[PDB]
């Protein structure tokens, strides 16, 4: 059987007719139906208007503030599935990015880190009561230890204290403290100082918080689970990032299998852009979005620049999804100057104006982007819709 | 069923059944379903091409049979007939609003009839015609330099001012679908080789190929997703990479 397929605009309606005779209307796979993604964006569009202008600095940081508390947001909204899945992961990847390079001190940083670490869909909690000593505790004791995970470690460690306690009890005392450089030397100091098989599990851990590099390999079971490690319990610097990062692939590879994992190593290793065409499989708002803060900290239609691309490549997908409030985000994003004036021109015609006001603002573009044939033609359906109300007063 | 196309906004969708009259629906701005606007019977031959006008003048509809006719059609109701033709014809678009109100078809003839229907009192239906010569075919036009791409058997010309301008290299089979880019602009083509094509002009000519029988295939209005749809039972669309190959988004199955 021969199908056939023509297309929009959208805003959910393509035709689908083939051969018997249906008629099949469909939707753009993944597209957005508008939703409460449609305040999402202006959203983030006010985000981006309020930014025209050390104080680059300070300023950048903080609309990143705006941008994840934005995308936070717009995450709840949608919980109350598959939408919901690659938009967290965006969340992750993007938790990231500001971790990295949106925080340049000591303490909004390991915050972030955390945060950036445990909030990327990670929870040992079924396992947690699977496993009540043994093997299994350990390697687990541990792998909380590196996520930062301090009060559920010890949480967890209140099953068999009991019975060299000196030390126990006092590791605990010290967990529960994290200028930290003093806290570490506490730390080595009882190392140091200090029966079985389950006595030698018991050093191991005590050189898992003390920063022991090949042991935070050991019961490491994530190449992140070691970089975070690393940062929380060997020696926090971002001039380590490269190394930090090259031990821990080495030992445990990456997944293919989540589209979040390797775009967030790139992020550690410099090279960005490798992000926003992951970043825009998964949502291509939010990728254009953080297409530009990126630039931001830092006849040629296209390939005038990277993050130029996903801005106007954005904004034709709102052209085509017919929300009359998103259009001033369209030529918002939009606006060198006599190339905007042509797209602008010929992107005006397909604008869903109802109001007056819809109209009064329509307007307001023709006058500034002087598009005088615009209006012209508009005034005619203005001035005809006006007879046929004096056709009908008169009658 | 050989066609079903849009108007300028998306709420009407004109088909010409299999069944000598043709279809016109439109969907409530209350509640998504597809409505019947009207239904008559005009050609005998069951209509295989379709469209609507630029709102620049109004409503109105071009139909195309095998009864050798192309007719216009007003709100619905018969304007003008074209009868030029000593063969049937395969397909029928007007051009852009941007030039005017002007018309191509083509048949099994070979005729490319162009039907421009102009005048100062500028409301007038008339038309007369401009044609030049060059079973399976159809045809597509470009908006903005006047010119409009032209499918035969196996064959993919282009034709400016009916002046010959540049050739499309490489259908080893007969074409199917004609679309061009809305916009240097670009040209796709459903052809029965199994595969479909995209090229692109500049002002010369490349290509960006990608592989059953290709029938149908259709651009958007922007971000330019192509559609290519055929007997494997499916349709793809496709978007453009930061580097023009273009590269499947996503599939829908008719299993």
């Amino acid at each position: 059987m021969p199908l056939k397929f023509k297309l929009g605009p959208l805003s959910y309606q393509n035709m689908a007719f083939i051969t018997k005779y249906k008629l099949y209307p469909v939707r753009i796979p993944r597209l957005d139906t508008s939703k409460e993604f449609s305040a999402y964006v202006s959203g983030l569009f006010e985000i981006y208007r309020d930014l025209g202008d050390k104080e680059h600095n300070a300023t950048v940081n903080l609309a990143m503030e705006a941008i994840l508390n934005e995308l936070e947001v717009f995450i709840g909204r949608v919980k109350d599935v598959n939408r919901f899945y690659e938009l967290e992961e965006s969340l992750t990847v993007l938790n990231c990015l500001r971790t990295m390079y949106f925080i340049l001190n000591r303490s909004e940083f390991i915050e972030s880190l955390l945060n950036w670490i445990n909030r990327s869909d990670g929870e040992p909690d079924e396992e947690y009561i699977e496993q009540v000593e043994t093997q299994y505790f350990w390697k687990l004791l541990n792998q909380l230890v590196l996520r930062g995970l301090l009060s559920q470690a010890i949480g967890c460690i209140e099953r068999s204290d009991l019975l060299c306690a000196v030390s126990f009890d006092a590791v605990s005392d010290s967990i529960e403290l994290l200028t930290f450089r003093e806290w570490k030397n506490l730390v080595l100091k009882l190392s140091q100082a200090f029966s079985g098989e389950l006595r030698d599990y018991i050093e191991d851990f005590l050189l898992v918080i003390g920063g022991n590099q090949r042991k935070i390999l050991q019961y490491s079971r994530t190449w992140y689970e070691s970089f975070c490690g690393f940062l929380l319990y060997y020696i926090p610097s971002l001039e380590l990032s490269a190394e930090y990062l090259q031990m821990s692939l080495e030992a445990n590879v990456v997944d293919i299998t989540n589209d979040w994992e390797q775009p967030c190593v790139d992020i550690i290793s410099g090279k960005i852009h490798s992000i926003l065409p992951v970043m825009e499989s998964l949502d291509s708002c939010t990728a254009a979005f953080t297409a530009m803060i990126c630039e931001a900290k830092g006849l040629f239609s296209y390939r005038n620049g990277m993050a130029s691309y996903m801005l106007n490549s954005f904004a034709f997908e709102l052209c085509s999804l017919g929300d009359k409030e998103l259009w001033p985000v369209a030529i918002g994003l939009i606006a060198t100057r006599s190339a905007k004036k042509m797209v602008i021109a010929e992107l005006l015609p397909h604008y869903p104006f109802v109001t007056n006001d819809d109209i009064e603002w329509m307007l307001s573009i023709c006058v500034e982007w002087r598009l005088p044939e615009i209006a012209k033609e508009i005034y005619t359906t203005l001035g005809n819709q006006m007879l046929s109300a004096h056709n009908i007063i008169e009658s | 069923v050989h066609d079903v196309v849009y108007d300028f906004y998306g709420r009407h969708v004109a088909t010409c059944s299999s069944d000598q009259h043709i279809k016109v629906f439109k969907l409530d701005k209350d509640t998504s379903n597809w409505e019947l606007s009207d239904s008559w019977r005009a050609h005998d031959s069951s209509i295989v091409a379709i469209d609507w006008a630029s709102p620049e003048y109004g409503r109105i509809i071009a139909s195309a049979s095998y009864d050798k006719t192309v007719k216009l059609w007003e709100e619905w109701n018969k304007l003008c007939t074209l009868n030029d033709s000593k063969g049937s014809l395969y397909s029928v678009k007007f051009a852009p609003a941007h030039l005017g109100l002007k018309l191509a078809c083509l048949g099994n003839d070979g005729i490319l009839r162009l039907y421009d229907a102009l005048e100062p009192s500028d409301l007038r239906s008339w038309t007369l015609t401009s044609e030049m010569k060059v079973s399976d075919f159809c045809l597509s036009w470009c908006p903005s330099p006047e010119k409009l791409a032209v499918s035969a058997l196996e064959q993919a010309i282009i034709y400016q001012r009916l002046h010959v301008a540049a050739k499309l290299p490489g259908h080893k089979s007969l074409i199917r679908s004609i679309s061009w880019a809305p916009s240097y602009q670009l040209i796709a083509t459903g052809c029965k080789d199994g595969r479909i094509r995209i090229f692109k002009i500049t002002e010369n000519l490349q290509v960006e190929l990608l592989s059953g029988e290709v029938w149908s295939v259709s651009w958007n209005l922007t971000g330019t997703i192509l559609s290519s749809a055929g007997d494997d039972g499916k349709v793809r669309l496709w978007k453009a990479t930061y580097s023009n190959e273009f590269k499947c988004m996503s599939v829908i199955t008719a299993q």
